């Protein structure tokens, strides 16, 4: 089915001719669109008054990166290298050997946070959980090095956010 | 009417502990609206809520004036805020977390820090990996 | 055999015809482009560079091959005339930026493996 | 086939089969294959030189009417002798269908412009001529459409390299942009994902 | 002695006047500019902070660099920039500005902004949310306001 | 209608390559050989060309 | 050699040079040249910076990710100086003005900030230094600028006995005071020469000239205790110079003799200025002087650079001061 | 488990550490060094063994879903202890 936008045909009697010059002369829908914005000037803004408050998110936002750790303490990253396979944007570069217990850890971990879209494949490619795509979003730089992250960045970020990190996976596991 | 609406300016104004915290308020946050206070924090920030308003209004944070080590009388920032009041002023959970804590870990930071960019505490990338290729040493005897 | 469809020519005449064409175009070209782009090069210099590149494809010995060459040089010659290119795209021809690469075997053998 | 399988549609298989042999009949100097895909779509292997003959027929001859161009592209094959082949789509609104013309030249042999045809086809032809270095005979204006100025090889052929040849930077003593080698500070990773055991026996290829 | 405390002063006064008005010219060169507007739209109200919408390259003080920037258009970013008064800054918002994203191995892609003007604030996201830029030109004021011309020219 | 030229085929004046990326390169055309810690055979069905290897250094900056 | 610093790469913008340069006054005419020079093959470049930031920004896009480090320094402190040469195996000194301010005199800029950076260099053991001094440099120099200058370069070459010492003769270029300060007069009129400029000569070099002389001083290695001296092709006479200047820039020129002492007094009337002053007396006197001729120091030929004649870069410099005929040489 | 190099610099739980002759430690100056005070390889260590009357045992990190894939470990090697390939923990049979 379809429907016709402009298909009327306006009336030739000598009201609606007097209608439409009266329209014409003394600028009614002017008049009619000035009300609608003086109306709509009396009513509450939308606006948020920032930092102070903070706009809504949700468990499932990709913020930050951060490395997660088992709660003994040890991290949960095991060098399997599938957040760096999966990246669409190449943005992981890992380097791993045989810890001196014989584990299986990282000696690199780092991503470009210049190259990196915040896609979140690493998050969900990741067997353990190791890496998460943490609620922070307010870390701008003044220098282009400081968005090239380490692991040691990487893993006091999780230090940092390991509260709201294990909150909102929490929140959301069960849609995972 | 209007008396009711001049009547609200006047609590508005008593209720922020006078004419100095009124003034205090009004030129470090821009607003002079009251809500229950919901939490304090371990920095001094103050977390304040208030369901009549609209969704992102209804919940908000009076910043501490002085942090881990700068004046933050006036130079406050998003980055002051502890994750688990992050969480909760983002409206990503309506649990504060006076109410229920996050988990405790000994790992976890236990004093937050801001964003140090343009500070000599900043971050600096370097490689953390070791030396591939060792060279060979000279011996330190002469041969003839 | 090897019947090959053609182009613009038959013959490498009609080749060099076309191509003698487009070498006055540009010729005609250079003092006013050098002119109207403000540039800090000499009209003997711009024609000399001219030189080079006609000269790069002088061992061409195909008919199509250079008429395709021909199509694309009066598809530069276009963007400099209508000013579609800037500053930097013309003198992207000169390179004042990139340091010399010597060319003896001593010099390559000192700065790296290349050869 | 239960609830995870595509469902098939035979009535539309059937009747595509029959427009082929039809196309197929009425144009046998140009005409070189038919083929129907198994999820319903004709595709029609013609000659080059039957460019503007068989896209003039689709677009006028009442049963068809192929009256919109939806897409013109190329595909670059390396291992073939004509190395580019070109893919014209188009759609019928009066029988409510899509065909498939495709085409092949190598790197010297130009094909028709077929802008009488279709208006459409102008930005197409400039696009494919900017990407692969198909010149088209008889363009009103042929041109680059979507590289710089100035710059050197086609992009969407094979052998031509992901990062270019050239990289942009401003330099101060020239006070402008200029045009360097590429330097990547880190290498792109390339990867062997193609694994052995082959997925996928209805298109094993005999030993020779 | 008072030669300081005035120069103080008026550096004081001069960094809160220049960071209480800051006037962007924005480059919208692809997604990451559709968030730019979502940070003027009535949410977010850029505005209210000084920073005026869409002001012009001849009066405006602030780059911001929204999208990915081709080898195609760099030379005239670097125009624009040339032209604009001398108390000019330049932010890169987005991966793609700052350095060249999900399009860094690109034949026709500049693998940052930075390689063409130089770069006071980085934004990171894909795209960067509203808030996120928010953040960045908040940040931006705090670092013009450390700076200091009248006590270095003093000290000089 | 035809020239019916008789000459090898020659287009690198046309593809825009630099002219020490082609007299110096060294393509190596070759079937793949099988990777032994597999016994699938589908990788060596095909032929392959590649280049030779040049330097590759460490970046100074995170290595 | 310190693998580290082997060099690597194509000499690019990431390739790696094996050069760690500091270099003292990069914020400067000829700064930015040295900066952009280094950093274009891959070197990595320490700043020191007294000035503020921003105006340090435009050498940001010089060099690679993390290849240029700013750091803050005075010369009145040893220490700032120490933390800044630590690591680098080139040290570089720009240091310079054309005029003396309140905190710091001809004797601060030239004598005491070289011998502490070359005394500083030598205690944390920099291999290379290059330090630059004027070509009219002499103990015996009416103008405290070349007394200053001579005696800095006694003073380097006693703390730094492996130093070498460029002696460039009153470099020209786009930022450059030289080819700019000729055409800025035309503001007042007329331009007054001392003798009508006929008896003074003056030998002009390009800046990218004196940028890749240093470059190569840097790379040459039996260079290391020599004095050079970076002079251009051609000797001109001041008037003729002045017409030539005028001339590309479309000015009308006119040229009044004005007597040595009256332009002294011009000079101090001017340096009253708490701005950077159009002229100063050191500077009127300075510029009158021909440059001196010294065959016997090796030149900017022995580094394997053509000279570049001005008449290639005076319409690069000058078009900016509108709105051809080459003056005549001597040799 | 932090240590301090000899020339004065943290060592990191990677263990790299510039050399005293590296140049590449003037980008510090004026800065810090992001090193992470907690090493998993001491936080690890310092967890107690788990005692199980079973010959083999079952680990999944705990958490359920939260943790890692969940395997077993055998420990009739009276010898060792049975650690866990992810998670690192320790498990023993009870001997004596
Ligand atoms: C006009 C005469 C002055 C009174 C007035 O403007 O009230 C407008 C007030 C408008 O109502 P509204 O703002 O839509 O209602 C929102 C609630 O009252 C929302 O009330 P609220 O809780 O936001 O109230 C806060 C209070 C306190 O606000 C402040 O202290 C900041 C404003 C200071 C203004 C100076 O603002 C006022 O009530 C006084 C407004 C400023 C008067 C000057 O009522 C009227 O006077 C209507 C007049 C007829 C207009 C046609
Ligand atoms: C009559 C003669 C006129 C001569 C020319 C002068 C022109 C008029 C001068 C009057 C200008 C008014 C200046 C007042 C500005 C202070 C505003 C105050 O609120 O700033 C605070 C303090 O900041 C600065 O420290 C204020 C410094 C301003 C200068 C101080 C005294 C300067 C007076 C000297 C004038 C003498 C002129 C002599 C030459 C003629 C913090 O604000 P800010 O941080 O931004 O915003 C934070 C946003 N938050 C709160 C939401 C998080
Ligand atoms: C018995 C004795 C009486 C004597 C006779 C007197 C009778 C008077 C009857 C006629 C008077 C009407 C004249 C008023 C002006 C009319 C002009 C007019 O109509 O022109 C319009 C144009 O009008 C406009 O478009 C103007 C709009 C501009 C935007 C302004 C917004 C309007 C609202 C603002 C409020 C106005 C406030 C007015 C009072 C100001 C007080 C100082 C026609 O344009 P189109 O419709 O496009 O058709 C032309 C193609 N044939
Ligand atoms: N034609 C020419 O210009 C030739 C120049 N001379 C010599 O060449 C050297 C550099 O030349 P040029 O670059 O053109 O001069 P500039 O005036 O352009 O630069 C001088 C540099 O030295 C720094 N500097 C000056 N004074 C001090 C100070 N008291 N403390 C710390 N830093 C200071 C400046 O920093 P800041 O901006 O913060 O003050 C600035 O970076 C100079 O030593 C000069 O004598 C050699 C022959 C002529
Ligand atoms: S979020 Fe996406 S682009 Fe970013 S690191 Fe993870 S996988 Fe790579
Ligand atoms: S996917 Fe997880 S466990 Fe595997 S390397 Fe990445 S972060 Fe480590
Ligand atoms: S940075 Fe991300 S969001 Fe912004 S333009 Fe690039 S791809 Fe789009
Ligand atoms: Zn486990």
């Amino acid at each position: 089915t379809y429907k016709f936008v402009n298909m009327r045909e306006p009336s030739m009697d000598m009201k609606s001719v007097t209608d439409r010059a009266a329209q014409t002369l003394l600028w009614t829908e002017l008049v009619r669109g000035l009300g609608m914005t003086l109306s709509y000037l009396f009513r509450e803004p939308a606006t948020i008054n920032y930092p102070f408050e903070k706009g809504p998110l949700s468990p499932r936002f990709r913020g930050e990166h951060a490395l997660r750790r088992y709660p003994s303490g040890e991290e949960r990253c095991i060098a399997c290298k599938l957040c760096e396979a999966v990246c669409p944007a190449q943005a992981i570069t890992i380097e791993a050997e045989p810890r001196a217990d014989g584990s299986r850890r990282t000696t690199r971990y780092d991503i470009d946070m210049t190259k990196c879209i915040y896609c979140g494949f690493c998050q969900e490619a990741c067997p353990v959980d190791a890496i998460v795509e943490g609620p922070n979003f307010e870390f701008s730089t003044e220098t282009h090095e400081e968005l090239l992250y380490n692991k040691e960045k990487l893993l006091n970020n999780g230090d940092k956010w390991e509260a709201e990190i294990a909150a909102n996976i929490q929140a959301d596991y069960l849609y995972r | 009417e209007l008396v009711q609406v001049l009547r609200r300016g006047l609590q508005q104004v008593s209720g922020h502990g006078g004419l100095r915290g009124y003034l205090r308020v009004l030129f470090r946050a821009n607003d002079v609206r009251v809500g229950t206070l919901v939490g304090e924090d371990k920095y001094g920030n103050k977390y304040y809520e208030d369901n009549k308003q609209f969704f992102g209004r209804h919940r908000w944070v009076i910043y501490t004036t002085e942090m881990n080590g700068r004046d933050t009388f006036w130079d406050v920032d998003g980055s002051m805020v502890p994750p688990e009041w992050h969480r909760w002023l983002h409206c990503m959970t309506d649990d504060p977390p006076t109410t229920k804590p996050p988990t405790a870990r000994k790992y976890i930071w236990t004093n937050h820090k801001f964003n140090v960019s343009g500070t000599p505490q900043q971050y600096v990338p370097y490689s953390t990996t070791r030396k591939k290729i060792q060279e060979w040493v000279p011996p330190s005897t002469p041969y003839k | 055999g090897t019947s090959v469809k053609p182009i613009f020519s038959r013959d490498m005449n009609e080749a060099k015809r076309r191509v003698r064409e487009l070498y006055r175009a540009w010729y005609r070209e250079v003092p006013n482009t050098v002119h109207l782009f403000q540039l800090d090069i000499s009209v003997k210099q711009g024609r000399d560079k001219v030189r080079e590149m006609f000269m790069k494809n002088a061992h061409v010995t195909d008919p199509r091959v250079v008429d395709l060459l021909v199509i694309k040089g009066k598809m530069e010659l276009e963007e400099t005339i209508n000013v579609w290119k800037q500053r930097t795209h013309i003198m992207r021809f000169f390179h004042e930026t990139e340091a010399p690469r010597p060319t003896d075997f001593l010099s390559k053998f000192y700065v790296g493996h290349d050869p | 086939t239960r609830p995870t399988i595509r469902p098939r549609n035979d009535v539309v298989h059937k009747q595509l089969s029959a427009f082929g042999q039809y196309v197929a009949e009425i144009l046998p100097k140009y005409v070189q294959q038919v083929q129907v895909s198994c999820f319903n779509e004709l595709e029609i292997f013609i000659h080059p030189d039957g460019v503007i003959p068989v896209l003039t027929f689709l677009r006028d001859h009442t049963n068809a009417q192929f009256k919109s161009l939806a897409d013109l592209t190329a595909v670059d094959v390396p291992t073939r002798q004509n190395r580019f082949e070109i893919v014209y789509n188009l759609l019928s609104l009066r029988f409510n269908s899509r065909i498939r013309v495709k085409t092949y030249t190598d790197e010297l042999t130009p094909i028709e412009s077929s802008v009488t045809v279709y208006k459409a086809a102008n930005w197409y032809e400039r696009e494919i001529w900017d990407m692969f270095g198909v010149f088209f005979a008889n363009h009103p204006d042929l041109r680059r459409i979507l590289t710089d100025y100035g710059f050197e090889g086609h992009p969407f052929r094979k052998d031509f390299p992901l990062s270019g040849y050239v990289e942009l930077r401003y330099d101060d003593e020239v006070k402008r942009v200029v045009a360097e080698p590429v330097e990547l500070a880190q290498e792109f990773r390339k990867f062997d994902l193609n694994s052995p055991w082959e997925a996928f026996p209805a298109y094993r290829q005999p030993p020779e | 002695s008072r030669g300081e405390y005035v120069v103080a002063k008026l550096d004081d006064l001069v960094n809160w006047a220049r960071r209480s008005s800051l006037w962007p010219m924005t480059f919208g060169l692809a997604c990451c500019a559709v968030e730019m507007m979502h940070m003027a739209a009535p949410r977010y109200d850029m505005d209210r902070f000084g920073v005026v919408f869409r002001a012009s390259p001849r009066q405006s003080d602030v780059m911001i660099v929204a999208g990915t920037l081709t080898n195609k258009m760099a030379p005239a970013l670097r125009k624009v920039y040339d032209q604009m008064p001398e108390p000019r800054y330049v932010v890169s918002m987005g991966s793609c500005a700052n350095g060249g994203g999900y399009y860094h191995y690109s034949y026709s892609v500049v693998r940052g902004c930075d390689r063409i003007v130089p770069v006071d604030i980085y934004v990171p996201g894909c795209p960067p949310t509203a808030e996120a830029l928010l953040y960045g030109i908040l940040q931006l004021q705090r670092k013009i306001k450390r700076e200091k011309r009248l006590r270095i020219w003093y000290r000089r | 209608q035809l020239i019916a030229v008789d000459e090898k085929l020659d287009i690198t004046t046309l593809t825009g390559v630099p002219e020490e990326h082609i007299k110096t390169r060294k393509v190596r055309i070759f079937v793949p050989a099988r990777n032994n810690m597999q016994s699938g055979v589908n990788n060596t069905k095909k032929w392959k060309m590649e280049f030779d290897t040049r330097e590759r250094w460490e970046n100074p900056l995170m290595g | 050699l310190h693998h580290a610093l082997i060099p690597h790469g194509k000499g690019g913008r990431s390739s790696v040079s094996g050069i760690v340069a500091t270099v003292f006054g990069a914020t400067g005419f000829l700064g930015r040249y040295v900066v952009n020079h280094l950093g274009r093959m891959g070197s990595q470049v320490i700043v020191p910076y007294r000035c503020e930031p921003y105006d340090t920004m435009h050498l940001r896009p010089m060099g690679d990710l993390g290849q240029i480090i700013f750091m803050e320094w005075n010369g009145k402190d040893k220490d700032s100086i120490r933390k800044v040469v630590e690591h680098s195996n080139v040290v570089i000194n720009l240091v310079g003005r054309e005029w003396e301010t309140k905190n710091f005199d001809f004797e601060d800029v030239f004598v005491k900030i070289p011998h502490a950076i070359a005394q500083v260099s030598k205690e944390a053991g920099v291999e290379k230094l290059i330090h630059i001094s004027h070509l009219n440099a002499d103990i015996k120099s009416p103008s405290r600028y070349l007394r200053s200058k001579a005696v800095g370069e006694k003073e380097v070459r006693a703390a730094f006995p492996e130093a070498t010492i460029i002696k460039p003769s009153d470099i020209f270029g786009r930022e450059d005071r030289f080819l700019n300060y000729f055409a800025s007069m035309r503001w007042f009129g007329g331009v007054p020469l001392i003798s009508l400029g006929k008896e003074t000569v003056k030998q002009p070099v390009y800046i990218v000239d004196v940028s890749k002389g240093i470059i190569n001083a840097i790379k040459d290695p039996d260079a290391k205790g020599k004095t050079f001296a970076f002079v251009g092709p051609n000797r001109y006479l001041l008037f003729d110079l002045v017409q030539y200047i005028f001339a590309v820039a479309y000015r009308p020129f006119l040229p009044y003799p004005l007597p040595h002492f009256a332009y002294r007094w011009v000079g101090r009337l001017f340096e009253v200025s708490p701005f950077e002053p159009w002229t100063t007396r050191d500077k009127v006197e300075r510029v009158h002087m021909s440059d001196m001729t010294l065959p016997h120091l090796p030149g900017l030929e022995d580094l394997g650079i053509q000279a570049t004649p001005l008449e290639l870069k005076a319409i690069e410099v000058l078009r900016r001061h509108r709105t051809v005929k080459p003056a005549k040489t001597v040799n | 488990g932090v240590r301090t190099s000899p020339t004065g610099e943290k060592v990191t739980h990677t263990g790299q550490a510039y050399d005293d002759g590296d140049y590449r430690r003037v980008r510090f100056s004026d800065r810090q060094k992001e090193v992470n005070e907690n090493f998993a390889i001491d936080l690890i260590a310092e967890q107690p063994v788990s005692e199980v009357g079973s010959r083999v045992i079952s680990c999944d990190g705990g958490g359920g879903a939260l943790g890692h894939p969940r395997v077993y470990i055998n420990l009739d090697k009276e010898t060792k202890t049975g650690t866990c390939g992810y998670c690192g923990l320790q498990f023993r049979q009870p001997h004596h």
